[PDB]
């Protein structure tokens, strides 16, 4: 048949917060789903705990749910919805293991709720390692050397038989989670313990080793008449032993000779009927043994992943959307291919004339103590994707994507370093995240392919690639900018080479360079992204830009058009907030009259979705790329409030080149990116801020300090997320991190604040129309001012703020918009001491509270914004009023910690969340206990709770301790706690320290003994004391606060129900009046 | 710097450089969206007075080996391209690209624009061109020798390819492990097919043995008389290059074995020649189907299959005589892609069930031959 008739209702599983392994990728799957669906005339539901997706705009779904995603309150959406089928392959694992459970706990046969996609046994069938393994050798595929293991004495077994190093892969599990590589009996231990703990089937899978080999991926699509195709395949640049989202990686396979794809396209398909896949697309990756060819399958997965968004970014094939489809008994030839204007079915394999290249994002900075080397567990938070005719224009264009200051190959170490062929050594020997650099550092210094190849196992097909562009570096350094002829240049163009590698290299300004293109008529020109090899025909405007003869932007003369610069790779500190308010500008804009074009290179965004904007330029966030299509396509004006960092540091380097730069001024933003200049207007303002001082150098900062007084924080000019802050607390302290504060400074000056203790956080969102001002939200932070708001859990409205003390900040808000000339958005931060209001900072654009503010008060802020940017006011738009729900709204984050065990788990001014949930409830404990679930907190509403708390907070400790007891939990407590607790007549029960004795907390942690932990610190050493109670409370996954503020928190969530009551967003808004 | 360039009928020109042979080339210049499998294109007779451009970049990676040849020698007139790999890294390879091209002394540019080259193609449909590689090429010369060009509209290129003395095949198709293997013994072959050469591939040939069959090649020209001689078990049409149209021949003999009950199959031209046998119409299409990517829909069990395509030339479907049913269609134009004999066990396949390079998805239809074969056994 067509389209079902049996199913009219579908609940579409999301993924909840992003994580390290499982992140933006999804939304856009999701996304592409329910889009799909209801194009298709079906009733969508769909949960989702994550504020900042678009998923979850009410506008997008019949019902959208902003729920934890628990089995439980699954439970009460189906039982509330009565959704005919659900769709659980768009979410990750957690949809797929949440699927799993509903139907495990009866509540899929309960409410008579179809599963459709996939089925529960062909989802185990791969999901499950065992299974797998004895389906592969059923169809006669190979598979690596291995051994199942329930336990350690198992898995101890297997090891002594496959032998070192061996690969552990836990069922049940992605982004490599609880896995890695036993080089030896000590770390096979650790990694298996972890694996068994976090296996939903408490299932490994041992492998022997295959480390070396190539490593390839391939996406399928399978329709129910069982028609299949292979919509991608994708070459890993990195070896097996690295994780493919850890890896550099390339469309199509590069290596493989005709026979042998054949060989692994058979291998694929047959592998998806084996495993019982008939309605969807999935993955199948294979190994291949360079030498001979020869082919083991790694793995299954029966659901979207991360490669069919970027193997759909690659070739314009709508992998979820036609998936979503064929869920409701669509078949592939009855499906359309979208960007042929509809011309041909859907039921065919792509071709592409093009190069694309994924590089991941790091962001290992931010977690010191950690191991940095990469292996089969993720570790990466982003991607970034680029599109040119060769390779080597794909890899640099990638590189300069990337946004880790990188032109394309800049330079690791110095030519003149006696050492350096050793430090390139290892970082060949073993991957770091700054590889590539390296190994383009290695042909500088005298190593060959050959030598290269050896250390890192990547194909020389890639090598000599690189040593060809480092040659011709060398050549520019040696002829310089008189050198840089017409037909040199070109050539130089044509390999990817960026007007600001070249730049450094002349030894002159990249301005130059450009001028000189200039001179010359050298710029690229624009094709267009097709399905097909240019076979057929597109009326869709999806390019990418390279040097050629031929240029498809055929750019409209028609009417006005608004750019909206995109963010660039999801970063911690930067994530899909940022997305979403890309999306809803062009939304908003498109539906206004105006043409949009979007300037995006993230793969696993909604923005880099064609359907999105009137124009896809699929190109890196550079001043020279956005220069490039500046020029031909003359816009009205450009946005660069709402992608983060990036397009706020171009905006004066662009409005200098003549981009008509729309909404707040780039003088403006520097204003406010400054720290001197902030200072200056809180100053201009008779505003408050705390005892501060601007600085450029140590010394001075040093003399400074002195006066400011400790202790004090760190802030750096032009960053977000707080990168490179820090709290200091003594001169040594200062020495130690000043020069990292100015290196992330942008040739702007570092702050000296003095630390306000005691202090409430608060952060406000609002629009500035230059008449008016409109307050979106105030959120009260929980974890006071020094734990970095991205970091905080938040409440909207304030919870215990005063009314009073509120209407101070709306007003100093107000005076800030105004001075600041701000035009659009603004996000302002204070903090509350003393009844007194301090100024911490302004950011001059869309804040990652936006989208959580939004889906809070009901108003697309984003829209909004970005219309009165574009010229309309609030007046105008009829927005003028400041909206104050009915309900409570709690933000609280998901944190990475898990994933770097050797970092200390403690929180800081420096911003480390990769994630957010949303709590929506009748009170503040109700929405509390809502995001605290829904952030997939451990905790227990009983059992026994440990006290370990700081001077300062044994006042309020008494109280808390008080309110467990209350609750029925037992106490235990560190020595000065037990003893302040005494004086009030509780006598929690003595707990010995790690020095102290046996057992231990430790001891009494890992043992299962607690269900709670309360811990608080101050001071760099006493942190370094408490260290071992985070982290062994996180290794043995119990719920712990590090704040007392957290602690109150978390005590009043005692007092309700996250899975007693569920309402649609649709049904929040609508309790607005 | 050893330059070439290629110029087009419509006085388009595209300069790069020079990875082949030395001197000029002139065809009928096509472009193929195969991202693998360049040296079995290469190698393949129907390509034969044309110039073949390829769509993705990247052309030459994995190098060249013999196992890939799909012929004794290289078709393809010239071959265009817009990147010759540094180096080709892979396992088989025994000799780099150009060093191939050169040796099969082929013309051969790189450093062009073919995405600008594919939509022109696309949109005005196929042209002849020149390429000229060496010293100062004439611009002028080129455009000259292309509009020369007589184009194969009209032109039979089956006679011109096929063997000179008939020949026995027994060989049957590569494996990873074994490699190309032995040549089997004629007594381990159940069926013995007689197969016209109008410039056959040699996976087709394998893959025959590959099924059990003898055979025994002849050429273009064979008398069907001279063939029925033979007692062949099934007889089969290869594929070829230039205009099925005018091979008046072996039009007339496969008339001749249709008015027999043998079994029939026939390939791309083989299924040209047998709807023209059938009294169907042939014609030239704008630009063809050349890829490795081709949904074609076997409309009996509206079942989709990816395939393997290289044809510039198809038969009418509204001049299809009654005796003749559709049995495949493409889904990218609905073109004609195969049909069966009403009356007879005489079918054929517009693209190519044996693919090399390309899916595997048509394979079966080989055995529906083996069933129509084994049936005339029985019989
Ligand atoms: N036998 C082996 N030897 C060496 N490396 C291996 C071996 N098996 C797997 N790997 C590496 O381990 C990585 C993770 O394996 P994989 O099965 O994809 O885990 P996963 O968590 O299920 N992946 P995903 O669902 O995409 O997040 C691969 O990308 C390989 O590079
Ligand atoms: N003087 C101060 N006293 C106490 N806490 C402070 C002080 N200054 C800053 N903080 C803390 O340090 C955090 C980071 O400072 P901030 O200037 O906002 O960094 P940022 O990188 O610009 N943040 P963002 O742009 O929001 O991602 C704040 O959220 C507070 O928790
Ligand atoms: C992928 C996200 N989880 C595993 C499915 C761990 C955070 C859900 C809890
Ligand atoms: N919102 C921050 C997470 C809090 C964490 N449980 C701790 O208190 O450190
Ligand atoms: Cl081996
Ligand atoms: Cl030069
Ligand atoms: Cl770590
Ligand atoms: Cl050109
Ligand atoms: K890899
Ligand atoms: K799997
Ligand atoms: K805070
Ligand atoms: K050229
Ligand atoms: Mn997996
Ligand atoms: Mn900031
Ligand atoms: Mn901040």
């Amino acid at each position: 048949m067509p389209k079902r008739t049996d199913i009219k209702s579908i609940l579409i599983l999301g993924a909840g917060p992003i994580v390290i392994g499982q992140a933006c990728e999804f939304d856009y799957s999701g996304a592409q789903a329910c889009k799909a669906l209801r194009e298709e005339g079906y009733r969508v539901i769909l949960v989702n705990s994550n504020p900042a997706t678009i998923m979850t705009d009410p506008e997008m779904a019949d019902a959208t749910y902003i729920e934890p995603i628990h089995w439980e309150v699954v439970r009460k959406i189906i039982e509330k919805e009565r959704p005919d089928a659900v769709l659980p392959t768009m979410g990750g694992q957690t949809a797929l293991n949440c699927a799993l459970e509903l139907e495990r706990q009866g509540v899929l046969e309960e409410f008579g709720v179809t599963m459709i996609g996939a089925t529960a046994d062909a989802i185990d069938k791969a999901e499950d390692r065992r299974r797998f393994d004895v389906a592969m050798k059923k169809i006669g595929l190979e598979t690596a050397r291995s051994g199942i293991a329930h336990t350690m004495e198992e898995a101890l077994a297997v090891a002594a038989d496959v032998g070192f190093p061996c690969i552990i892969r836990p069922s049940f599990t992605m982004g490599g989670s609880g896995g890695g590589i036993a080089y030896n009996r000590e770390e096979f231990e650790e990694i298996c313990a972890r694996g068994l703990d976090l296996s939903p089937t408490k299932e490994l899978l041992i492998d022997e080793s295959l480390i070396g080999w190539k490593e390839y991926e391939m996406e399928v699509v399978r329709d129910k008449n069982d028609n299949c195709i292979i919509v991608c395949s994708i070459e890993n640049f990195d070896a097996m032993g690295i994780h493919t989202g850890d890896s550099i990686t390339v469309a199509p396979a590069q290596t493989l000779t005709d026979k042998e794809y054949q060989i692994m396209r058979n291998a694929s398909m047959a592998v998806l009927r084996e495993i019982g896949v008939e309605t969807g697309g999935s993955n199948v990756q294979f190994a291949v043994n360079p030498k001979n060819g020869r082919l083991i399958v790694i793995e299954m997965n029966p659901r979207v992943s991360r490669s069919s968004a970027l193997a759909s970014k690659a070739t314009g094939f709508p992998i979820a959307k036609v998936a979503a489809k064929l869920a409701v008994g669509y078949t592939l030839d009855e499906l359309m291919n979208d960007i042929t204007g509809g011309r041909t079915p859907a039921s065919f394999e792509p071709s592409i004339d093009y190069v694309v290249t994924k590089i991941p994002r790091f962001n290992f900075e931010k977690f010191a103590g950690a191991n940095d080397r990469l292996t089969t567990q993720m570790k990466s938070v982003g991607e970034v994707m680029a599109i040119g005719r060769t390779q080597q224009e794909s890899l640099q264009k990638a590189l300069r994507g990337l946004e880790v200051g990188a032109t394309g190959f800049d330079p690791k170490v110095s030519l003149d370093d006696p050492e350096a062929l050793t430090k390139i050594r290892r970082e060949l020997k073993d991957a770091g995240a700054d590889r590539i650099w390296y190994i383009a550092d290695a042909f500088r210094a005298g190593l060959s392919v050959d030598g290269v190849f050896n250390l890192t196992n990547i194909d020389r097909w890639f090598l000599v690639q690189i040593e060809e562009l480092v040659r011709l570096e060398e050549k520019v350094a040696e002829v310089g900018i008189t050198g840089l002829n017409a037909d040199f240049l070109r050539q130089l163009k044509r390999k990817g080479f960026a007007d600001a590698r070249l730049a450094k290299l002349a030894g002159v300004r990249e301005a130059e360079i450009r001028k000189l293109r200039d001179q010359y008529d050298l710029h690229p020109v624009y094709k267009r992204v097709d399905t097909c090899a240019a076979e057929f025909a597109t009326d869709t405007a999806y390019m990418y830009s390279t040097y050629e003869e031929e240029c498809e932007a055929n750019p409209s003369t028609d009417r006005e058009k608004i750019m909206v610069l995109g963010g660039g790779p999801n970063r911690i500190g930067q994530g899909i907030e940022f997305d979403y308010c890309c999306v809803h500008a062009s939304l908003a804009l498109r539906e206004d009259g105006y043409e949009t074009i979007m300037v995006n290179c993230n793969p696993e965004t909604v923005s880099t979705d064609y359907d999105t904007s009137d124009r896809l330029y699929f190109e890196p966030v550079t001043l020279e790329d956005v220069l490039e299509i500046v020029r031909i396509e003359k816009p009205k004006g450009v946005i660069v409030q709402y992608g983060g960092q990036t397009p706020l540091k171009l905006a004066r380097a662009l409005e200098a080149a003549g981009v008509p730069v729309i909404g707040t001024s780039p003088d403006a933003i520097d204003r406010a990116e400054d720290r001197e200049r902030f200072q200056h207007a809180v100053e201009r303002l008779k505003l408050k801020q705390p005892a501060n001082a601007t600085v450029t150098a140590i010394e001075m900062a040093v003399e400074k300090a002195k006066e400011i007084g400790y202790p004090l924080v760190v802030r750096p000019s032009y960053v977000l997320g707080g990168r490179a802050m820090e709290i200091v607390y003594d001169e040594a302290d200062l020495r130690r991190y000043f020069q990292t504060a100015v290196s992330v400074s942008n040739d702007a000056p570092v702050l000296l604040d003095h630390f306000l203790d005691d202090a409430v956080e608060v952060d406000v969102d609002a629009i500035c129309d230059g008449e008016m001002v409109l307050i979106g939200g105030i959120m009260e932070h929980i974890e006071q001012a020094g734990v970095h708001s991205g970091d905080s859990a938040c409440s909207l409205p304030a919870y215990t703020l005063s009314q009073e003390i509120q209407d101070v900040m709306r007003q100093q808000v107000q005076k800030l918009a105004f001075e600041l000339q701000v035009r659009g958005l603004m996000n302002v931060q204070f903090a509350v001491k003393n009844n007194e209001v301090y100024l911490i900072e302004v950011n001059p654009r869309a804040a990652r509270t936006v989208p959580f503010v939004s889906k809070a008060t009901g108003v697309p802020l984003a829209k909004v914004a970005a219309r009165v940017m574009a010229g309309k006011s609030l007046a105008e738009q009829g927005v003028t009023k400041e909206v104050i729900p009915p309900y409570y709204s709690v933000k609280e984050v998901v944190l990475p910690f898990n994933k770097f065990p050797g970092v200390d788990p403690l929180l800081g001014p420096e911003m480390r969340s990769t994630g957010e949930v949303m709590g929506v409830g009748r009170t503040f404990a109700e929405a509390f206990a809502k995001a605290q679930l829904g952030s997939n907190s451990t905790m227990k509403k009983h059992g026994r709770a440990l006290l370990s708390v700081r001077e300062g907070d044994k006042e309020r400790v008494v109280d808390l301790a008080a309110k467990l007891l209350k609750q029925g939990f037992e106490l235990d407590a560190t020595h000065g706690t037990a003893i302040v607790l005494g004086e009030a007549g509780i006598n929690p029960r003595l707990v010995n320290k790690v020095h102290e004795g046996r057992p231990h907390i430790q001891d009494r942690i890992k043992n299962g003994e607690y269900t709670y932990i309360i811990n608080t610190t101050s001071g760099r050493r006493a942190i370094e004391d408490s260290r071992v109670i985070r982290r062994s409370a996180l290794q043995y996954k119990v719920h712990y606060d590090t704040t007392l503020n957290g602690g109150f928190a978390t005590a009043m969530a005692l007092n309700a129900d996250a899975t007693e009551k569920v309402i649609s967003v649709q049904e929040m808004h609508a309790q607005i009046k | 710097i050893k330059s070439a360039l290629l110029v087009l009928e419509d006085g388009t020109q595209f300069h790069g450089r020079a990875i082949g042979a030395t001197g000029s080339a002139v065809g009928e210049v096509v472009f193929n969206t195969s991202m693998t499998g360049y040296q079995e294109i290469l190698t393949d007779p129907s390509y034969s007075r044309q110039i073949v451009t390829l769509t993705y970049p990247h052309i030459g990676n994995v190098g060249t080996n013999d196992a890939d040849e799909e012929s004794s020698q290289v078709h393809a007139q010239g071959l265009v391209i817009r990147d010759l790999p540094l180096i080709a890294s892979n396992f088989r390879n025994t000799e780099d690209l150009s060093s191939y091209l050169k040796r099969h002394n082929i013309v051969a540019i790189a450093d062009i624009d073919t995405r600008k080259l594919t939509r022109l193609l696309r949109e005005k449909g196929a042209q002849n061109g020149c390429i000229i590689a060496g010293d100062n090429p004439d611009a002028a010369l080129a455009l000259e020798k292309a509009r020369a060009f007589p184009g194969l509209n009209g032109m039979d290129l089956a006679k011109e390819v096929t063997t000179a003395e008939a020949y026995s095949w027994t060989q049957g198709s590569w494996t990873l492990t074994g490699g190309l293997p032995q040549a089997k013994k004629e007594d381990e072959l159940p069926f013995h097919v007689v197969a016209y050469d109008f410039g056959a591939k040699r996976n087709i040939l394998r893959m025959l043995v590959d099924r059990g069959c003898r055979l025994t090649i002849v050429p273009a020209q064979t008398s069907a008389e001279d063939v029925l001689k033979m007692n062949p078990d099934g007889i089969f049409l290869s594929n070829g290059p230039g205009d099925p149209a005018p091979c008046d021949y072996a039009i007339t003999a496969i008339q001749k074995f249709l008015e027999t009950d043998i079994p029939v199959f026939g390939i791309c031209l083989g299924h040209q020649l047998l709807a023209l046998a059938s009294g169907a119409k042939t014609v030239k299409m704008k630009f063809g189907h050349h890829g490795g990517n081709h949904p074609v829909k076997d409309v009996e069990k509206n079942v989709v299959m990816i395939t393997a395509q290289n044809h510039g030339f198809a038969v009418d479907e509204a001049t299809l005589p009654a005796n003749l049913r559709v049995t495949h269609k493409s889904l990218f134009d609905g073109t004609l892609q195969g049909i069966h004999r009403t009356d007879k066990p005489a079918f054929s396949f517009q693209g190519h069930p044996e693919a090399s390079p390309g899916p595997h998805d048509a394979a079966p239809l080989f055995d529906h031959f083996i069933e129509l074969i084994e049936q005339y056994r029985k019989t």
